[PDB]
């Protein structure tokens, strides 16, 4: 017998500045919806659309691909809720896709024990950007942070990449095991999570 | 030397882009966040007339003499703007300390990346047409209002505007970079 509380879009993100995805909530404390429309509007625009696509980023989420999305232009973004009783929309919301990009974490990491004759030993980590993201073009550009700790300690031991795609890490403690991560950001834009952890044998003759 | 002139320009412009973040996020923080200044913003820079790409698609389909002329415009339309952010900041009797230092430095890399983008022109593109012919700024009026509502929301369109232009001509740059150096191979 009662109509739906006021829904909230509560994120937006962006893996790579070519589609983005946003999320909404509903109200409890009214209703249950039986729909949901999220419509929205441009920058300099008076056209209003509908979101192009409600299945790919699954419950209560609307995709925009490569053809909806664009940069440097503001959307103004309201979703409604609704059912038989009647309706509540929520918050306009306001989104540059410019500042809502973080990135998926980097791929392949992998680490290996380089012991060379003439210098220090070394570890010798490598990694790959994540798919999706295009930095050949130079559309996109990445930084990446190594973090890096054997079980038990303290703390993580962090190194700044820069936009490199492999690091050499000289001095850690011999026979010890580490775990080893990698994230990564954009220029603008937000850290995206941690890789999962390869492991690593420091040898004993290090 | 195309390889050390484009790495000096990205250095340039992707910094400036950052303080232009910093500067936005530390004016709005402290001066607009509980407001909804950012509702005034929608279509009101002095470079929206102005046919910039939009996408990467729209990016790659330019074509590069236009694409170096149009970041040199959209520099060249900032210089103004900027000289009166400053002097306005400055002039104050009690200036922020964070806001009015980031200005000052945004105005003056801006002349270096100007200069280093009319360098790259120079060697790339030698014959080309000396024409100048940017969008004119004029909204000092706006600045100078004596209504302090009115006044934080031309302030606010502003460095709105600034660090939305400074991100594009960073991203611009680099794509032009891969595009001219790495045959878009980066
Ligand atoms: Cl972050
Ligand atoms: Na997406
Ligand atoms: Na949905
Ligand atoms: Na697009």
């Amino acid at each position: 017998m009662l109509p739906p509380g006021k829904p909230e879009i509560f994120k937006c993100r962006s893996p790579n500045k070519e589609t983005f995805t946003c999320w909404w909530r509903p109200g409890t404390d009214g209703g249950l919806p039986t729909n949901y429309s999220l419509t929205y509007h441009r920058e300099g625009e008076t056209l209003m659309h509908e979101c192009p696509d409600y299945i790919t980023g699954g419950p209560n989420s609307c995709h925009f691909g490569k053809q909806y999305t664009s940069m440097w232009r503001t959307y103004i973004m309201m979703v409604n809720a609704t059912n038989q009783m009647g309706s509540s929309f929520s918050d306009e919301l306001y989104v540059d896709v410019t500042y809502i990009v973080q990135p998926d974490p980097p791929l392949e990491l992998a680490v290996e024990v380089k012991q060379p004759e003439d210098r220090k030993p070394y570890l010798w980590i490598k990694w790959s950007p994540p798919t999706l993201i295009d930095l050949k073009t130079g559309w996109f550009t990445l930084l990446y942070e190594i973090r890096l700790k054997p079980e038990k300690a303290a703390e993580w031991e962090i190194h700044f990449a820069g936009q490199q795609t492999e690091f050499k890490i000289l001095s850690l403690h011999p026979g010890q095991k580490y775990l080893v991560q990698v994230r990564c950001k954009p220029d603008a834009g937000y850290w995206s999570a941690w890789s999962p952890a390869t492991f690593i044998q420091i040898p004993s003759d290090f | 030397m195309l390889r050390d002139l484009f790495d000096r320009a990205v250095v340039l412009s992707h910094y400036i882009a950052n303080l232009s973040s910093e500067m936005f996020s530390e004016f709005d923080k402290r001066y607009t966040h509980g407001r909804g200044f950012i509702t005034k913003a929608i279509n009101s820079c002095h470079t929206s007339s102005l046919a910039t790409p939009e996408d990467k698609e729209q990016a790659q389909q330019m074509n590069q003499k236009d694409f170096l002329s149009l970041i040199v415009s959209i520099l060249r339309s900032w210089n103004e703007p900027l000289y009166h952010l400053v002097t306005e900041v400055r002039g104050m009797q009690e200036a922020p300390e964070a806001i009015l230092s980031k200005a000052v430095e945004i105005e003056e890399q801006t002349k270096r990346l100007l200069e280093r983008m009319e360098l790259i022109v120079s060697q790339v593109h030698p014959e080309t047409k000396e024409n100048e012919i940017y969008p004119v700024w004029s909204g000092l009026p706006s600045l100078q209002m004596a209504d302090e509502e009115s006044r934080l929301s031309a302030y606010y369109n502003l460095l709105h505007c600034l660090r939305r232009d400074s991100h594009k001509i960073d991203n611009y740059l680099k794509l032009l970079k891969c595009r001219i150096i790495h045959n878009n191979n980066c």
